[PDB]
């Protein structure tokens, strides 16, 4: 929570419309450091559900404690670290 | 990069996926040094 | 019968009948792709 | 507050003031001298409206009776050529060779063309061969194909046989059963291609005999997700299928059998209703438990109403369903024990149920059994119900093969509005012995060949009546064939709300103003009666502002070819025509010198009507080059016309030497006037003139006369007309051009009225604010309106700034109360072909209504007060003489604070009228009246499933 909560929340719509890009959408940097999508005609900015329909973040406790047991079975845990290097930097979520 | 990918396999996530993403009929990134005419030759048979 | 929420594909690992169910219970039994059946027991509730 | 009696003196010193300018500076007593004096440069011919269409109706039966021998001349070949193959298996030895469409294999080896270009084919074409279409699904190169485009390489040989016939002869085209469309002349095919000739219209009609469907949609719970989406899809996709000789309804049933719509019994399915039930259709939702034999009660009853109007033919029930365990065996032994009605049944979506008893009501009842697991198999299993309903049509024999053709749509390689005859095709192997008769039962395919409607329109010359006088042709089901008002343009249904292959059917009802009368008009060509009459009507100008009066008269004739009627709409002072008659040289070769640009000077800026004299003088759609174009062409040609009518060119050259007579004699003596901004004269041969030449570039009347709206207005009405100039600075009409006005020039030769011209001129605006002053009043407002609500003068040099406006949208407090008090009549109809903003929920296509403005009453004083409330303004209106102008003086808006709703005349979008109660009361209609369905020799053993 602390490191990070509703950073997933940023994925690359097209320009001037409400239609989500890519067919597997994925986060963009929160601020200019992880991800950015590249296509011509598409720019990204908040007003995302999340990852896998609003199931996988870190922005509530409940969430959070969903997310961690799911990563501590490892079953889908490096999904959540990808999804992380998108959102920020490749530096931080390798740790975690 | 390629000790991390070591390490999603130890755990088993998609190793049998990442195997099969190895085979030779893949193409190789412009930054490598290959000869003209041939893209997808990068990828070798002992990836199983 | 509450796994048909998307409307544009087909989940086959479902509880729609007994040897279904009984090959779904299995699966996350094993522990693959668990959290994905559960992904769907959320969806077919309401979300999150 | 002036009285009654001095404000009449008033508007009556105004009234001369206005007439007698346009009576002298036009000069309309003038030009009928000019035309009255000669007498012998032209003869007045009678225009009979019955030997007219009695003429016009055996030309174009004619014209259809050269396609129905090249029809027939093309099924007789293909059943010949395809009855004596082989069907082999490998053809990369005998490899097959023929031109694909849309390009830059085992077997098949490609054909590079030449494409010259060609005249009457916006495209570029060959002779050499012909051209084959396959849809992207279809696979090039499999067997089915292969030994497809052998015995259909038989048919280039009389595809050119046809054409050296006639020349005039469009796309002839062969649709197979397999899939692919031959086509001739070859030309390459016009984002992805999603043509499929077995989905057109034209195949459709040719493959089956109309019918009467129900779709029955399970709408129980199992069928939710996934499988519903599918079913919607599949159900709008077979309503696709359907044209207007096909009745159907949509029911669904939950454990409770229901309508999806409002429509509550079988519908004409043209593109209204069906828009209707496709709407319907993608509204419905899963819930409840599943109930067949209170959906098929349901289903069968609604087959046995006859209130209604129906086809009277193929009665056929379509289930989409998954499955189930019921088979319902006594509702169809009740309903159906002589199998009256078939039964088709579809399995839709990705299950695991039980399909036995599905396929067990296949062919218990003459079905067969379809399965439609994904989107992909949407688009050919909902149109594979015509292979079984063409069995009873193959089996009939030659007594099936009848001539058909299609309503009005947009021809799909981009040729304008086209009509298509039909004729099946049968496999006939082995029925010199009949020992095979299993795949013999179904259509090889359906022959087509196109004819435009520009063809039907050269059949039907105009220019020898008024532009007032049309001809028009009607269909079965009540729409145009032919008509004025005919665009090649969609029609729109509905309000087009987002965030071409549909006809273009418009009814005779809706092409026009509706009347009274010509619904029994209508009726009484609908089922072929000779007939004339002459009545009273209100005319909608060209331009949709005005509404005028006038007498016409209605002849029609049946077509003895076809199920077509044909009907010419001819006005009075129209029965009698001005025919030129003149071969001599020096009185002709003068007449074509005033045409010559730098002669602009003295004899006035002067266009002429882009008409097809002839084919080596071709039209440029602009006049800046035709009239150099026209005139060199004349000179440097023999005068005697050895190929092409001087009857059409007799006629302009004629009237050339009457307006420069009246531009040289009188026009030339008064150089300016006041009140004079421009003098123009247009005239039914197809010139007009503007004298001076600088004011020639603020003309903005089309340039042929029959298209020129003040033109068919001034005719209609005995006096002077007043035409308002358009708002919303639509080019320079403000200031710089002046105000039109026009009067028709009336000519007596012995004893028959005649009009053969109109004149007038551009009163200056700021010229006649200084005559209506003698100013910007605080307390009193007087404007000026025209017959339609147009502002024209006004008293405040602040509603002149917004001149040619409705007064409703500046006004409408007092414009309300005009029409309330019965001084403003107004008519309100449907445009059903119009460019349409699209609204939030380029442009498209949808329906506007409009709505215009005419004078209600014959009486010419007008007085009383209006009530806004806890206020009052008095008026008084008087409209002045032998003009279609009126003059109102009323208080200042500002007295009674009151603003009320601007009251709107424009093209305002609309989604009527509403459909749930047009279907009570139909428009009456007649059907076709071969059917061919329920024959004993019917083999139907293959339910739907005998591979699976
Ligand atoms: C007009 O009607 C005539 C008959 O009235 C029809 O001619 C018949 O055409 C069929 C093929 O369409 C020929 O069928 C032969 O016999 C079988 C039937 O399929 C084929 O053998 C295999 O059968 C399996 C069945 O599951 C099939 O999947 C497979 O593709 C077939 N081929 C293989 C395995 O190579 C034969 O190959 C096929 N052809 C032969 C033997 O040459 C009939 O023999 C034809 N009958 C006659 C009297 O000619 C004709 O097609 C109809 N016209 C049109 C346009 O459809
Ligand atoms: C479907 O393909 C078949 C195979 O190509 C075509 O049949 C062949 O057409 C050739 C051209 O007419 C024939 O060649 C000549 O045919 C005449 C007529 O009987 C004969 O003199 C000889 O057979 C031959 N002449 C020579 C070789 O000098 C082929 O005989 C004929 N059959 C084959 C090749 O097996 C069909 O024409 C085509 N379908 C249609 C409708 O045209
Ligand atoms: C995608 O990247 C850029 C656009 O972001 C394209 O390169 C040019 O970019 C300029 C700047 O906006 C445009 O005006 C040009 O039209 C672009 N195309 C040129 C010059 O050919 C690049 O080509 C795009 N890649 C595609 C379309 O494949
Ligand atoms: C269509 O056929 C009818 C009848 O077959 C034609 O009617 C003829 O009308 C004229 C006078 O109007 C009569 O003198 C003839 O005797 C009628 N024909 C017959 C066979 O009796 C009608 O003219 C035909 N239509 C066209 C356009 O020619
Ligand atoms: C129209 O169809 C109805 C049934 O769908 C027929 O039944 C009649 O309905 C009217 C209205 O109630 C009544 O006359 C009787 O109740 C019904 N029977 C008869 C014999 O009339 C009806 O006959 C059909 N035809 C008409 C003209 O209504
Ligand atoms: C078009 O013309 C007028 C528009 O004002 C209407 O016809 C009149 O309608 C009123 C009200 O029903 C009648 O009292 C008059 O007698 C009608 N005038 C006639 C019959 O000349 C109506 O909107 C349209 N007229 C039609 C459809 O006949
Ligand atoms: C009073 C009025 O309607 N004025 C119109 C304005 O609405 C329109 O936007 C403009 C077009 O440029 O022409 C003028
Ligand atoms: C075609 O129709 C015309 C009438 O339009 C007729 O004169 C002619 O005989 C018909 N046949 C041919 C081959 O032109
Ligand atoms: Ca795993
Ligand atoms: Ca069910």
């Amino acid at each position: 929570l602390e490191l990070f909560i509703g950073k997933m929340h940023k994925t690359c719509f097209f320009a001037d419309s409400d239609i989500v890009a890519e067919e597997d959408p994925a986060p963009c940097a929160f601020s200019g450091n992880g991800r950015q999508c590249t296509a011509n005609g598409t720019e990204c900015r908040s007003g995302w559900v999340g990852p896998n329909g609003g199931i996988t973040n870190f922005d509530n406790f409940a969430f959070a404690m969903l997310t961690v047991f799911q990563c501590i079975t490892m079953e889908g845990w490096t999904d959540v670290l990808y999804w992380m290097n998108d959102a920020m930097g490749f530096e931080l979520p390798w740790v975690y | 990069q390629a000790v991390l990918l070591l390490f999603r396999c130890a755990t088993g996530e998609a190793w049998q996926e990442i195997m099969l993403a190895c085979l030779p009929g893949k193409l190789c990134d412009p930054e490598s040094d290959y000869n003209p005419g041939e893209e997808y030759t990068c990828g070798s048979n002992f990836a199983i | 019968g509450k796994f048909n929420f998307d409307e544009t594909q087909t989940k086959r690992s479902t509880f729609d009948n007994f040897p279904q169910a009984l090959l779904t219970v299995f699966q996350i039994l094993t522990g693959e792709d668990w959290n994905a059946v559960m992904y769907d027991g959320i969806m077919a509730y309401g979300g999150p | 507050f002036p009285s009654a009696v001095t404000i009449k003196s008033w508007v009556d010193k105004m009234q001369e003031d206005l007439v007698t300018l346009a009576k002298t500076a036009s000069g309309v007593n003038q030009l009928v001298d000019i035309y009255e004096k000669y007498q012998d440069l032209y003869t007045v011919e009678p225009n009979n409206a019955r030997q007219l269409v009695e003429i016009a109706a055996r030309d174009i039966e004619k014209l259809l009776s050269n396609r129905s021998k090249a029809l027939v001349r093309l099924a007789l070949e293909a059943e010949k050529v395809q009855a004596a193959h082989q069907w082999r298996e490998d053809f990369a030895s005998n490899e097959v060779v023929y031109y694909n469409a849309k390009d830059d294999e085992p077997g098949s080896q490609r054909i590079k063309p030449v494409f010259i270009e060609d005249a009457n084919f916006g495209r570029q074409i060959s002779y050499q061969h012909a051209a084959v279409h396959i849809p992207t699904d279809i696979y090039e190169g499999s067997t089915i194909v292969l030994n497809e485009l052998n015995w259909t390489s038989a048919l280039d040989e009389v595809f050119k046989k046809n054409r050296e016939e006639d020349p005039s002869l469009l796309w002839q085209v062969f649709g197979s059963a397999t899939g692919l469309a031959r086509y001739y002349p070859a030309s390459p095919w016009v984002k992805i291609d999603l043509y499929d000739v077995r989905r057109r219209p034209w195949y459709i009609q040719g493959a089956a005999s109309p019918k009467d469907m129900l779709i029955l949609v399970d709408v129980s719970g199992s069928v939710s997700g996934l499988t519903l989406k599918l079913i919607r899809t599949s159900v709008s996709e077979m309503l696709e299928t359907l044209s207007d000789d096909d009745f159907v309804n949509v029911a669904s049933f939950n454990s409770n059998a229901q309508d999806v719509s409002c429509f509550q019994h079988l519908v004409q399915a043209n593109v209204r209703n069906k828009k209707v039930l496709k709407d319907a259709v993608n509204n419905i939702t899963a819930k409840g438990i599943t109930d067949y034999k209170k959906g098929f009660s349901f289903a069968f009853e609604q087959l046995l109403n006859y209130n209604v109007s129906r086809a009277n033919c193929n009665k056929i029930i379509m289930l989409f369903t998954d499955g189930g365990e019921e088979r319902a065996q006594e509702i169809f032994n009740k309903y159906n024990k002589d199998k009256k009605v078939r039964v088709f049944t579809f399995s839709v979506g990705q299950h695991n149920y039980d399909r036995g008893p599905i396929q067990w009501m296949a062919c218990e009842n003459k079905g067969y059994y379809y399965e439609i697991p994904s989107i992909g198999a949407i688009r050919i299993n909902t149109q594979e119900y015509l292979d079984v309903l063409g069995r009873p049509m193959v089996l009939a024999g030659d007594k099936a093969k009848q001539v058909q053709w299609t309503n009005v749509y947009l021809d799909a390689l981009e040729l304008g509005l086209v009509i298509t005859g039909t004729l099946p095709v049968f496999n006939i192997t082995g029925q010199f012995e009949n020992k095979t008769n299993l795949k013999n039962q179904l259509i090889l395919g359906v022959m087509g060949v196109d004819v435009s409607l520009e063809d039907i329109k050269r059949l039907t010359p105009r220019f020898t009546l008024c532009p007032n006088g049309y001809y028009f042709a009607i269909d079965p089901n009540g729409y145009v064939l032919l008509h004025p008002n005919l665009q090649p343009k969609p029609i729109g249904v509905g309000i087009p709300t987002i965030n071409s292959q549909e006809p273009v059917t418009l009814d005779f009802l809706d092409a026009e103003l509706e009347n009274d009368i010509k619904v029994e008009i209508r009726n009484k060509m609908i089922d072929g009666e000779s007939g004339e009459k002459t009545f009273r009507t209100l005319v909608k100008s060209q331009d949709e502002r005005y509404i005028d009066k006038g007498n016409r008269t209605y002849t029609w004739t049946p077509v003895n070819g076809t199920d077509y009627s044909l009907a010419l709409v001819l006005p009075t002072y129209s029965f009698y025509y001005i025919k030129a008659k003149l071969e001599e040289t020096i009185t002709q070769a003068r007449y074509s010198e005033t045409l010559k640009p730098d002669n602009f000077e003295e004899s006035g800026y002067t266009f002429i009507a882009p008409r097809d004299y002839c084919n080596d003088l071709k039209i440029s759609d602009n006049n800046t080059e035709f009239l150099l174009n026209f005139n060199e062409f004349i000179d440097r040609k023999t005068p005697n016309n050895p190929s092409c009518n001087a009857d059409l060119i007799n006629r302009v050259l004629l009237d050339a030497g009457f307006t420069n007579e009246l531009v040289q004699n009188y026009w030339s003596k008064q150089k300016n006037i006041k009140g004079v901004k421009a003098r123009f004269v247009v005239t039914d041969g197809g010139i007009t003139r503007v004298y001076p030449k600088e004011a020639g570039e603020n003309w903005q009347e089309n340039p042929e006369t029959y298209e020129d709206s003040f033109y068919k207005r001034s005719l209609d009405n005995d006096n002077y007309v007043f035409t308002a100039p358009y708002f919303n600075k639509s080019g320079p009409g403000a200031y710089e051009s002046g105000i039109m006005v026009s009067k028709a020039v009336e000519i007596y030769i012995q004893g028959k009225l005649l009009k053969p011209a109109v004149v007038g001129i551009k009163i200056d605006v700021n010229s006649w604010i200084e005559n209506f002053t003698k100013r910007n009043s605080d307390v009193m407002d007087c404007v000026i309106l025209d017959d339609g609500g147009f502002l024209l003068m006004a008293n405040h040099d602040d509603y002149t700034n917004q001149i040619g406006r409705f007064f409703g949208e500046i006004d409408p407090s007092l414009m309300r109360h005009l029409v309330n008090i019965s001084v403003y009549a107004f008519n309100k109809s449907y445009d059903y072909q119009s460019v349409c903003e699209p609204g939030a929920a380029s442009k498209q296509s949808c329906i506007t209504e409009q709505t215009q403005y005419f004078f209600d009453n014959d009486s010419k004083s007008f007085s009383g007060v209006l009530d806004c409330g806890n206020c009052s303004r008095i008026f008084h209106g008087e409209k002045l003489m032998n003009t279609n102008l009126i003059f109102i003086m009323v208080e200042s808006k500002g007295t009674c604070p009151c603003d009320t709703r601007l009251l709107i005349q424009a093209e305002q979008t609309s989604d009527g009228p509403n459909p749930c109660d047009m279907v009570k009361q139909p428009r009456y209609r007649k059907g076709p009246d071969v059917c061919f369905d329920n024959n004993v020799l019917e083999d139907y053993t293959d339910c739907g499933g005998v591979s699976g």
